[PDB]
């Protein structure tokens, strides 16, 4: 019913705790998005440089 | 193979498997054969300029020069030029053939025909 | 020796066997002190490689 | 600047005679650059006739040569230094600047020469197709500097008679290019043959003429005519058919017996271009 | 394993189970062999320029160093030459074995052979 593309600066806890089996739930933004379990379709991590 | 000068030897052609005389052979060829002599290759020789000013004498060393080596890949060449008394104007051709490492001497120059 | 005639024109040192292949030489008989050799060049090494 | 000079690389030039004339750099048409003077005038119908494409009124006064060579860089990651790969050479760029042009005292119009070196960026007519402008040599003494290619010309003018230039500032940058071969493609091909340096499959390096073919199918036939009686059964007896034929590949040579029904029978031997080899 | 110089010492090939003395060894080992001695590997080696005016004596000083430097990576060389009275350029490598803290001292040299 929503779509949301969520490109983020990696970190170790955005790398172990970000599967598609969590619920992520997003603060500090629109009231609609807050609050609410987002099912993750898929996780992409990229490394180009450091 | 047979060298430039055509000379009938022990009743053939000289055939010489050193490729040290052939090389020097190849150098007599290119400097006997005078721009225009060949049909086929019009341009192949070196060119010729006699009845006329000195002032301008070393640009014609230097094509010669670049003509050797340009036709011979085998041989590296040094042109040099000086002037003597009445109309002579004296080249000497400096080569070395790449292939050996000392300087080859020739039986064939010694034989007197 | 053909150990340096292998390291200062072929770079190697157990290239020699080439060097007596280009020279018919058994390289444990004597070579006269005046006798001629023939030493193969690194990069026209590459062009007796016949394809077909 | 003398006393601290390396004497080492300085003995290792060579020594260059001084001119009893002084010399004017010219720019001439390449592989015409050996010709000498072929006419005491230039003949414009004619070519190769050994006369510069513009001479200089007056020399350089500084000649600047440019070169780069093109390295790849590849960042790896946490690497101290990046991967430098050899790409390529690049070409040497020669620019003179601030020539001079000057006739005014003289009255003459500098017009003819302006136009001689604009006349450098139209095609040629190599035959009757347009073509590439004239590949150029700059001559100075005994010295040439390359195959080059006239880029970038331009003129400040400041003086004038009748409209015409009197007075000009020339810069002009050449650039040296890849020397043109001299052994065509078929030489070139021909030669590379001729050292079995090229690839080769089983064909002959000259590939049979129909004269040729002729003159092998004679030879095959005094050779079999001379030795039909030690040939084994199996091929005098297509011989004895005078509907046989000998055929010979144009591009290998094998000689091939085919009988009246016109299909292959034997092998009988090569033919390149001289000799004939029975098997 | 066995250090460099080979010395039969009770019967068999002198054996050393610390590397200090070991790498001693290889220092002694690689200064003892000049290039073109080896045929394996006719590059190593220290190059010997012996008899020549000395006025670039610092070159070889610095070649010696970083030959030291790439053969030897457990050790840390500090070449430093001198010139003495008649002929003689006195050569000094201080090296220190990166494995250890304190100066090493080996038995085998008290040892009266």
């Amino acid at each position: 019913e929503f779509q949301l593309q969520l490109e983020l600066h990696t970190s170790q806890s955005d790398l172990e705790n970000l599967t598609p089996d969590t619920a992520l739930y997003i603060e500090n933004t629109l009231p609609f998005i807050v609050g609410k379990s987002w099912f993750i379709e898929s996780v992409r991590h990229s490394f180009s440089e450091g | 193979m047979y060298v430039y000068p055509p000379r009938i030897i022990n009743g053939t052609l000289y055939k010489s498997t050193d490729l040290a005389e052939y090389t020097r052979g190849k150098i007599l060829q290119t400097l006997s054969i005078v721009r225009g002599e060949l049909v086929a290759d019009p341009f192949f020789g070196v060119p010729l300029r006699l009845f006329s000013n000195i002032n301008d004498y070393q640009s014609d060393v230097s094509k010669i020069q670049i003509i050797l080596e340009e036709e011979i890949t085998e041989a590296q060449f040094i042109v040099t030029g000086d002037l003597k008394n009445n109309g002579i104007v004296s080249l000497t051709v400096y080569w070395a053939y790449l292939g050996t490492e000392n300087i080859e001497n020739f039986e064939i120059d010694t034989s007197n025909i | 020796s053909l150990n340096k005639l292998a390291t200062e024109y072929l770079g190697d040192s157990f290239a020699w066997q080439i060097i007596a292949d280009a020279n018919g030489i058994d390289p444990t008989k004597e070579i006269d002190i005046g006798a001629g050799l023939k030493v193969p060049d690194q990069k026209a090494l590459e062009n007796s490689i016949k394809k077909f | 600047s003398k006393f601290l000079k390396n004497r080492a690389v300085v003995n290792g030039l060579p020594v260059i005679k001084n001119p009893g004339k002084y010399q004017h750099c010219y720019l001439i048409e390449y592989e015409d650059s050996t010709n000498v003077k072929q006419t005491p005038t230039e003949n414009k119908n004619k070519q190769q006739q050994g006369f510069p494409v513009y001479l200089f009124m007056m020399n350089p006064e500084n000649i600047t040569y440019n070169l780069p060579i093109n390295y790849q860089e590849i960042a790896i990651p946490f690497t101290a230094k990046n991967q430098l790969n050899y790409s390529n050479g690049g070409n040497i760029v020669m620019t003179m600047s601030n020539l001079i042009l000057d006739t005014m005292d003289e009255k003459r119009s500098l017009q003819p020469l302006i136009d001689r070196l604009i006349a450098l960026r139209e095609p040629t007519v190599k035959k009757g197709l347009k073509s590439h402008p004239k590949i150029l040599a700059f001559k100075w003494g005994s010295n040439t500097f390359a195959p080059c290619v006239l880029t970038n010309i331009s003129f400040d003018v400041t003086r004038w008679i009748d409209g015409y230039p009197t007075k000009a500032r020339v810069n002009m940058s050449l650039k040296e290019i890849q020397k043109p071969s001299s052994d065509s493609k078929a030489l070139e091909e021909a030669k590379k043959k001729v050292k079995v340096e090229t690839v080769q499959n089983g064909n002959l390096k000259k590939t049979l003429s129909e004269k040729q073919l002729i003159d092998g199918v004679k030879r095959v036939t005094e050779y079999l005519k001379k030795n039909i009686s030690f040939q084994p059964r199996t091929i005098q007896n297509i011989l004895s058919d005078p509907k046989s034929v000998i055929k010979i590949d144009k591009d290998t040579g094998q000689v091939s017996l085919f009988n009246g029904n016109g299909e292959f029978a034997a092998l009988v031997g090569t033919y390149n271009g001289d000799i004939f080899s029975p098997s």
